[PDB]
């Protein structure tokens, strides 16, 4: 169907034609395999809701205290592979500024992408950091396991290599299910996870050293919503900053090869420009009729460069750029 | 005399724990203090290292002690990840990689500037 | 083949990476029952890589451990040898044999019984044990299945499955001390024999290096914690017959465990009592005793 | 007998001369600790795992060096 | 004992003070061992006045 799920498997409203329902699935889960076993919660909440009722629950009905530090790790969707000790240089600069400041993680939560090397890395640290979790209900693998109030269900980490469903990461410490009413399609968490990452920036910290409770967001890889998110980061009230990680490719590696060579953000001569423009075509496959497009949408960014972060590798891991970041972007 | 003083914390015990559990009163007046712990030991039947913990308490001591754990075996394979021979041994094996990895490199770039000397000259 | 085939093959080839990258693959349709029995294989033969992977894909070791099951990990003869006939045929003589005799858990208990010494009794000849195996020989389940684990790991000479089953589960430095005491009664136990010195020398070894254990997680809870070190020294077990650390440390002679500096300061703090006029003591207590009046000179410790 | 007064010139020359001994102390200290076998073991063993990542990305990035050199070569 | 070493490096009558910390710490460690608590504080205190010695 529209919803992509079996015709005889049914039982917003532009074409799916929903209904609101009250709340069915939510509890713990049981991680058997995949090594250690760990207890996660999950709820699953609709992508329209109020921020403020989430971060009720996150406060008193999780037992969660509130963080120092939001460190985001908005990626790339589909799965890439990285340089060994880029990941694990990357992997223990998150894991330690994750212990130092009590951080929050807000992973994407399926199992493809730079999700997987946050669950490596949390591997590396293998023994507190919320890992909260913000993935689309329809694409969970065994949506079928995940009902259930109020119980402990078991989820293997049984993933299917042809099956469009990906199993969630199972070293994640939380869990929250984005329903639109939809399955296998993207986009039913990005709008609940902005304004909930909002709504933890306006909440006042206890120190109140910056402005509440600060955000970090880290990108590696990402296609062109990666710079949408990127635009909407730096343009945010506040402005929140943004590391990205170089060495990956997509658009970190545009963004970073644009950065070391942008003075004052639209100061870049013609040939680097020209250049930035045939990678943008070619290297990474985009069409050249909205290159021009990504290029302004990319100066739009660059008009705020006080605030984009990199990281340089070559010891000097991403936990010095995550603190410096974080003492930029909290006025 | 190696042992004098891991013997003598040993008996510290021993002695400890003796006279903990001996009456108040010097042995002759024992018989006072049998007296007075027999009938106190009558009126409540007729009529110091053994803290029991609580169940909370027990879960948070299992809890400190799993913490415990972790952290010694993290200390252990830092220290055998430290210590000179697995050091030395690593870098055998990675040395015995690049031999092979620079022997292949020379050995195929020499086709590839003998390639690059060609084109140049068949231009 | 099916996955238990193909599991067994790996067990025989002792080649737990093939396992690993191929058997314990997605899509793998298990049978009922299949990984509960490549467990006890894996168990039997001495194949700790095996179990340390049938763990980390979730056998629930808290559901496989019966008594049944480990009365047949107690009788098997699948792996190393043992002195653990020696020691069952010899607390039969002294509670008063064939060869096909079956080890009860009685029997077994009654061994570390006799090897603990003192006052120590096993959970297994309990009174409530006693009628749990009359009556059948969750009820038949084990609250703490790496306890029991441990002492069948450490009563038949298999140290690297002691050393997983200590890595594994709580109470592990009573743990630690108990393996401690009864590596070293079964060393013991094979020097009053008078056999082989390689088989006493690793026995004596094996104690060592469970005390050494006990010795480096003292000192870890010590550098974390001291109150709670402390309370995980004198706090109560009543799964190792109501006994304390100190107790066991002091059951297993270890000398190096008391002359730590948390049991030394513990030893102290209850040598002197509620007083906390300890500084030159000694000629102030005998002062205090010769003189009635000088007790009301002195610092006693708040409640 | 060994309580010479000393002036306020030669104190701080005295001055001067320990504090030159304090950075000489210190300078020693330093060659003897960057020439002793196991910090040269560490700092070997680190350089080795920077040039193996070097060398494996130089490999893998030369061989689409060399298969670009060889289709330029085909293609004129 | 950082902070002393640090402070060490800083400052003129370098060996005066050193010698006078080396007594100062044999003197917390005497004074500790008389009141004979825990010998990891009174051992770190000989070993500091077997630094600064």
């Amino acid at each position: 169907c529209c919803c992509g799920r079996l015709i005889g498997q049914h039982v917003w409203s532009i074409s799916k034609h929903t209904q609101l329902s009250p709340t069915d699935a939510f509890g713990t889960i049981e991680f058997q395999g995949g090594g250690h076993s760990n207890k996660a919660m999950y709820v699953r909440v609709s992508f329209d809701t109020k921020p403020d009722l989430l971060l009720h629950l996150m406060t008193k009905e999780w037992q969660l205290e509130l963080p120092k530090l939001l460190i985001s790790v908005h990626g790339g969707l589909q799965n890439f592979e990285l340089q060994p000790k880029l990941k694990q240089v990357f992997g223990k600069g998150l894991i330690k500024a994750a212990m130092t400041t009590g951080a929050w993680i807000f992973t994407g939560g399926v199992n493809t992408g730079v999700i997987r090397h946050v669950g490596d890395a949390l591997k590396d640290h293998a023994s507190k950091i919320c890992t909260i979790g913000i993935a689309p209900w329809g694409i969970v693998e065994n949506q079928e396991d995940l009902i259930g109030r109020d119980v402990v269900r078991p989820y293997q980490t049984m993933s299917n290599p042809m099956s469009k469903l990906t199993v969630l990461n199972s070293m994640h410490s939380h869990f929250i299910l984005a329903d639109n009413g939809t399955t296998g399609k993207y986009g039913a968490e990005v709008k609940l996870r902005r304004q909930l990452e909002k709504h933890i920036s306006l909440q006042k910290i206890n120190t109140r050293i910056g402005q509440g409770v600060p955000v970090v967001a880290l990108i590696v890889e990402g296609g062109p919503n990666v710079i949408s998110i990127v635009l909407e980061y730096l343009r945010d009230t506040p402005p929140v900053p943004v590391v990205v990680c170089d060495g990956s490719g997509r658009a970190s590696d545009i963004l970073a090869f644009g950065h070391k060579y942008s003075e004052e953000g639209g100061l870049i001569n013609e040939s680097l420009r020209d250049q930035l423009l045939v990678t943008i075509q070619k290297t990474f496959t985009y069409t050249r009729t909205q290159a021009q497009h990504l290029f302004i949408i990319l100066m739009e960014c660059m008009k705020k460069k006080e605030l984009i972060t990199v990281f340089r590798m070559g010891h000097q891991d991403i936990d010095l750029a995550i603190l410096t970041a974080l003492l930029k972007g909290a006025n | 005399k190696s042992i004098s003083n891991q013997v003598w914390k040993f008996q510290r015990y021993q002695l400890i724990m003796t006279f903990h559990e001996r009456p108040v009163l010097p042995p002759p007046l024992i018989i006072f203090s049998h007296m007075t712990m027999i009938f106190q030991h009558l009126c409540c039947r007729w009529r110091g290292l053994k803290l029991f913990i609580t169940d909370d308490e027990l879960k948070k001591v299992h809890d400190f002690e799993e913490q415990c754990i972790e952290e010694y075996f993290r200390e252990k394979d830092d220290r055998f990840n430290s210590s000179n021979d697995e050091r030395i041994r690593v870098t055998s094996e990675r040395v015995e990689n690049m031999s092979m990895r620079l022997e292949e490199v020379n050995e195929r770039e020499h086709s590839m500037k003998a390639s690059l000397q060609t084109v140049d000259i068949r231009l | 083949a099916s996955a238990p085939d193909q599991l067994s093959l790996a067990l025989a080839w002792n080649r737990v990476d093939i396992a690993r990258s191929q058997i314990f693959i997605y899509g793998q349709q298990w049978p009922v029952g299949s990984l509960e029995q490549a467990m006890l294989d894996a168990l039997v033969l001495d194949r700790v890589d095996f179990v340390k992977l049938l763990i980390e894909n979730g056998v629930s070791m808290h559901r496989f451990l019966t008594i049944s099951r480990l009365e047949e990990l107690y009788n098997t003869r699948h792996g190393p040898s043992n002195t653990l006939y020696h020691l069952v045929r010899d607390v039969k003589k002294r509670e008063y044999l064939p060869p096909d005799y079956r080890i009860s858990l009685i029997d077994i208990g009654l061994v570390i019984e006799y090897l603990m010494g003192g006052a120590y009794r096993c959970n297994y000849t309990r009174k409530r044990f006693r009628t749990l195996y009359h009556n059948l020989f969750e009820i038949n389940h084990f609250p703490f299945p790496f306890h029991e684990l441990m002492v069948w790991a450490v009563l038949m000479k298999r140290q690297k499955m002691a050393l997983f089953f200590w890595q594994h589960g709580e109470e592990a430095m009573a743990k630690a001390l108990v393996a401690c005491k009864l590596c070293k009664a079964m060393a013991h136990e094979a020097s009053e024999n008078d056999m082989v010195d390689d088989i006493s020398q690793e026995l004596n070894h094996n104690s060592r290096d469970f005390g050494q254990l006990a010795v480096e997680l003292l000192d870890q809870s010590y550098k974390q914690d001291e109150q709670l070190a402390m309370k995980l020294l004198t706090y109560e077990l009543k799964n190792w017959s109501n006994a304390t650390c100190l107790q066991l440390a002091v059951a297993a002679k270890h000398r190096d465990f008391i002359a730590h500096t948390c049991s030394q300061m513990l030893l102290t703090d209850m040598w002197m009592g509620r007083l906390r006029m300890r500084k030159n003591s000694g000629l102030k207590v005998i002062l205090g005793i010769l003189l009635p009046p000088s007790i009301l000179s002195l610092e006693f410790k708040n409640k």
